[PDB]
């Protein structure tokens, strides 16, 4: 597939992924294009947080879907 | 030689059997449509009938996927970065320094925006109308997110005709 990822910097990048790729694979492919370390990436699709254990097919991420990088902040 | 009726207003026009573009003669319609799939002609350039059908479907599904993400994400009013609260009160401080109320998402300057009176979880305040400083909107937001997925499921039943529907976002727990 080809999916989009929206950076914290506002830029939207495009990735060549397959529905069997785990979230860890996607965080790696994001690091190769933007230099964002995977431990720093908080991914969210269709309102749900993405976890390293499951794959893209588990989250029903299809072609041209967009994953949003967000800041997981503590209130105060 | 073939006589064709406009897919929108049913006005008739004579068309050559080797022309695929239908230009409605009705002055109050004027719609230009494809003749095999009734798709809009302007939105049809460079695409086959199947490639246009897929393009409008992806456009719809992604519109719902982002509608769900929008309900979950808090966008900073200054830098546009998306925020999610892990824990704590409802006063958010983005990495740009700007502050916002995690409930109503308005830009705020400090704690004066929030209601701090004794207040039961998810209960009105009998002395003010300010936002609750401590209320957790995770359940309410997950309900709004699911309403979008259900409404998108029912609008698919209207367009498809049958009770066929595919979920847009991730599945349930
Ligand atoms: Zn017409
Ligand atoms: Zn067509
Ligand atoms: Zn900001
Ligand atoms: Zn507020
Ligand atoms: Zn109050």
């Amino acid at each position: 597939m080809q999916i989009f990822v929206k950076t914290l910097t506002g830029k939207t990048i495009t990735l060549e992924v397959e529905p069997s790729d785990t979230i860890e694979n996607v965080k790696a492919k994001i690091q190769d294009k933007e230099g964002i370390p995977p431990d720093q990436q908080r991914l969210i699709f269709a309102g749900k947080q993405l976890e390293d254990g499951r794959t893209l097919s588990d989250y029903n991420i299809q072609k041209e879907s967009t994953l949003h990088l967000v800041l997981r902040l503590r209130g105060g | 030689d073939e006589l064709v009726r406009c897919p929108s207003c049913s006005f008739p026009a004579l068309l050559d059997s080797d022309v695929k573009r239908f230009s409605c003669p009705n002055p109050h319609c004027r719609k230009e449509t494809c003749r095999k799939c009734q798709g809009l002609w302007k939105e049809h350039n460079g695409l086959t009938c199947e490639e246009l059908a897929e393009k409008d479907d992806i456009k719809y599904r992604t519109s719902i996927e982002e509608k769900m993400t929008a309900a979950r994400i808090r966008k900073c009013h200054k830098c546009g970065t998306g925020l999610i609260k892990s824990e704590g009160c409802n006063r958010m401080s983005c990495r740009c320094g700007a502050q916002m109320c995690y409930l109503c998402r308005v830009s705020i300057n400090g704690y004066d925006h929030f209601c701090q009176h004794p207040r039961s979880p998810g209960a009105p305040c009998q002395e003010c109308s300010r936002c609750s400083l401590w209320t957790d909107p995770t359940e309410d937001d997950e309900k709004l997110i699911e309403e979008i997925q259900k409404e998108a499921e029912e609008e698919q039943k209207r367009k498809n005709g049958e009770n066929t529907f595919k979920r847009i976002g991730p599945p349930l727990e």
